[PDB]
């Protein structure tokens, strides 16, 4: 049965690198070419990268060419993801796809997915000249709201459960 | 193989 | 690049309705050599990775229920669900994968309006339960990773002395 794990996912510093890996079970590897694929906090899918079964074609969309190499080592069914000069844009789910090399139909085969946080140069920029003080301050006003956000979502749920436990 | 084979898109 | 426009973005709907989804793209998708078009519809709920629904834009996936019917040609393709079940309360996504960029639509997703759960099984009702838990617990976790975004240059500037 065919398994896609990714793994690697971590936070990178602003401009960082960082690398992925996806472990193929349950396929002969070597046999089918293979895909990144991505999905950003707003839930848009962006396609990152593909790859040939024997590794010698890539491609790559322009948002991320020049920075990005999918690269395969096909002894150890592991293909991997290389990224340089990462961005807060970059933060997304990353997933690694099967290509249906012969059948041709789309991703019919994604891994769980790893998470990949990039700091943003601007706000690090942003902050600068800002005391202990000032940062203290600005610190201190998240949690209250996150609190009262995650409240709404809360209340919002329980407002679809609580009718289906009354009919039960 | 003796080919690689290029992606479909 | 082609470009994939989904309307409506979300859409309210009453288990049994018949529903239906649009996805308009600014170029061909169809692959000459063939004469398909290479169009793929995928379902994703909360959790979990896209799920391969349709593809050459009319041929059902193997395990997925009939109610749902792919169709159309060049630039206006359809997904239509004869009878929507609570099941399939998700967001349904169009891709070209015909050429480079691969590129997806934006999204279509379904909700249930907000008595009449009495004309429900308790088998769906059971399951709509169940699929509440991890639809709130994964938005309740995108909030603490946002959290976590906007509190990390400020940790990062007090911890830089």
């Amino acid at each position: 049965e065919v398994k896609l794990v990714e793994s690697g996912g971590d936070l990178v510093k602003p401009g960082g690198s960082l690398k992925l890996s996806c472990a193929a079970s349950g396929f002969t590897f070597s046999s089918y070419g293979m895909s990144w694929v991505r999905q950003t906090p707003d839930k848009r899918l962006e396609w990152v990268a593909t790859i040939s079964r024997g590794g010698s074609y890539t491609y790559y969309p322009d948002s991320v060419k020049g920075r990005f190499t999918i690269s395969r080592d096909n002894a150890k069914n592991t293909l991997y993801l290389q990224m340089s000069s990462l961005k807060s844009e970059d933060t997304a789910m990353y997933y690694c796809a099967r290509r249906e090399t012969y059948d041709e139909k789309g991703f019919a085969y994604w891994g769980q997915g790893t998470t990949v946080t990039v700091s943003s140069g601007s706000d690090y920029e942003f902050l600068k000249s800002w005391t202990v003080e000032d940062l203290q301050k600005r610190l201190l006003a998240l949690d209250p709201m996150m609190e009262q956000e995650i409240e709404e979502i809360r209340q919002k749920c329980q407002s679809k459960r609580q009718p289906i436990l009354d009919a039960i | 193989y003796p080919y690689d084979v290029p992606d479909y898109a | 690049d082609i470009e994939l426009t989904q309307s409506p973005s979300s859409l309210t709907v009453t288990a049994g309705e018949k529903v239906t989804m649009s996805c308009k793209s600014s170029q061909s998708l169809l692959n000459s050599g063939n004469q398909k078009n290479y169009l793929t519809w995928y379902q994703q709920k909360p959790g979990q990775p896209p799920k391969l629904l349709i593809y050459w834009a009319s041929t059902r996936e193997s395990g997925v229920p009939d109610r749902f019917t792919g169709s159309g040609s060049g630039r206006d393709f359809t997904l239509t669900i004869s009878s929507v079940q609570a099941e399939d309360l998700a967001v349904y996504y169009c891709q070209n994968d015909n050429s480079h960029p691969l590129t997806f639509g934006a999204g279509t997703k379904l909700e249930l309006k907000a008595e009449f759960l009495k004309s429900w099984t308790v088998e769906d009702l059971q399951k709509r339960l169940l699929a509440l838990d991890p639809m709130c617990e994964q938005e309740i976790e995108e909030i603490r990773q946002k959290y976590q975004s906007k509190r990390q240059p400020i940790l990062d500037a007090i911890e830089a002395k």
